[PDB]
């Protein structure tokens, strides 16, 4: 829990799993295109407002 | 121009600052948040 | 530019000048006949009440 | 009086656009009979002959340029003449308690017209009558007062083009007055509503509309609390509907656009403030929904819906 405080302190951002490297991969990449299709959604939108 | 000429004009500007504003910044804490787990 | 010129464009700035002013003392009245009618008619009114 | 409303030669005098002469002197002589008291009565009997015709004259005014000095209803001193006689002509109607309310609920598509004209002139004769007739009709003393405030408000969207309004003033003491008052009144009458019989109102009639006080940060803020009795029913009422009218209906359908986008709007302002109404759109299959908007046809709908999801994002993975 020392570590901790150092790696939180200068901006580090740790990603404990402890389940399995396969399947928080795949809830992962459920979100990453999911968020990617509201970037085309609003930027599309953008270059219409502009 | 008139007064109402350049009154009802900057009303267009607000009203169309206003969404390209909160667009902007519902778009780069956005993108932030993509990069957030593609990292 | 010459003296009969600038008059006739005297002329027509005391028109508008005076109308203005005659129209806009004319609405000032017109509410004025209005506001004691309504005023008096509610002032009336509550009293008729206790009165009854 | 009576009588020459109803008799045709002279109302066809008033209704002929095509000679200015006849037209402009009739609806004087009237308006010099409305200022006398008892007159009032009669004329508001004769009112749907004469009275589209009046807003007629403005509306040629407001579709028109205001730099012509050619006879007209424009800049030139015969238009500023022919508005303001036309106006006094509504005004003293509208003084009356009973007439202002019929006037906003018969006349509703053209009482809106007036803001139109506050705007595009420059001359105070026009913007003064303008103003006033609306206070006249707000003022508390006309019955049932609270609806068409709440209707012009609401539907016709007074209180933004007032707002605005306000910055452009001129001479004439009254003129700066009624607008300071009606400013006051418009802002007034809507918030006094409790936060929570809005919502729920708008909710059971399945007719959703967006006002200003509605999407205060404030006014949701309160609301959060109350929704919970089913882990957020009321919350979870709204995402239900919005399911529905996707799907039944169509997108991008009149009515079926009203309701979406100001529930896309009212969903976002509760995500962002608490991070517990995350899993009512995941459970319900609403999350689904927003996603679908994105694409969907016209600048508010993807618009609504980018902001609706970016704010459900935030919280899932900061």
């Amino acid at each position: 829990k020392k570590v901790k405080r150092v790696i939180d302190s200068l901006n580090g951002k740790i990603v404990s799993l402890n389940t399995r490297s396969s399947e928080l991969v795949d809830t992962l990449n459920r979100q990453i295109d999911d968020l990617q299709r509201i970037l085309d959604t609003t930027e599309q939108t953008l270059h219409t407002e502009l | 121009l008139s007064l109402e000429n350049v009154n009802d004009m900057v009303k267009e500007i607000t009203d169309c600052e206003s969404r390209a504003r909160q667009l902007d910044e519902s778009l780069d804490s956005l993108r932030s948040k993509l990069n957030d787990l593609l990292e | 530019l010459t003296p009969n010129q600038v008059n006739d464009e005297l002329n027509k700035m005391q028109a508008f000048i005076r109308k203005e002013a005659e129209e806009k003392a004319k609405e000032i009245q017109l509410k004025a006949d209005q506001e004691y009618e309504i005023e008096k008619t509610n002032i009336v009114r509550n009293e008729t009440n206790n009165i009854d | 009086v009576e009588k020459l409303l109803k008799n045709n030669n002279l109302i066809n005098i008033l209704q002929n656009i095509e000679q200015m002469d006849t037209c402009y002197v009739c609806i004087r002589l009237l308006q010099e009979l409305a200022v006398i008291p008892e007159y009032r009565d009669v004329i508001w009997l004769h009112e749907k002959k004469f009275m589209p015709t009046l807003f007629k004259i403005l509306q040629r005014a407001t579709d028109s340029q205001l730099a012509t000095r050619i006879v007209a209803t424009n800049s030139n001193h015969l238009g500023i003449q022919l508005q303001y006689h036309s106006l006094l002509l509504i005004w003293l109607l509208t003084f009356n308690p009973v007439f202002a309310n019929e006037l906003v609920q018969k006349y509703l598509s053209d009482f809106l017209d007036l803001l139109k004209l506050v705007k595009i002139t420059i001359k105070e004769k026009v913007s003064r009558l303008c103003i006033s007739i609306i206070l006249q009709c707000c003022s508390t003393r006309v019955k049932q007062h609270k609806k068409v405030i709440k209707q012009l408000l609401l539907l016709g969207n007074a209180l933004p083009t007032v707002q605005s309004l306000s910055e452009r003033k001129y001479s004439d003491e009254e003129l700066r007055q009624d607008i300071s008052n009606l400013k006051e009144i418009l802002e007034n009458e809507y918030q006094e509503l409790t936060s929570f019989d809005e919502y729920v109102a708008e909710l059971d009639s399945k007719l959703l509309c967006w006002s200003p006080p509605h999407v205060d940060n404030g006014f949701w803020s309160d609301n959060i609390d109350e929704f919970k009795k089913d882990n957020y029913k009321i919350f979870r009422q709204l995402i239900e509907l919005l399911q529905a009218k996707v799907r039944n209906g169509d997108v991008n359908a009149k009515q079926e656009k009203i309701i979406i986008q100001v529930a896309l709007n009212d969903i976002t302002h509760v995500v962002e403030l608490l991070p517990e109404s995350i899993d009512v759109l995941d459970k319900t299959g609403g999350k689904a929904d927003i996603m679908e908007l994105l694409n969907h046809s016209d600048s508010r709908v993807k618009y609504e819906a980018l902001k609706a999801t970016q704010a459900i994002i935030g919280y899932t993975f900061k």
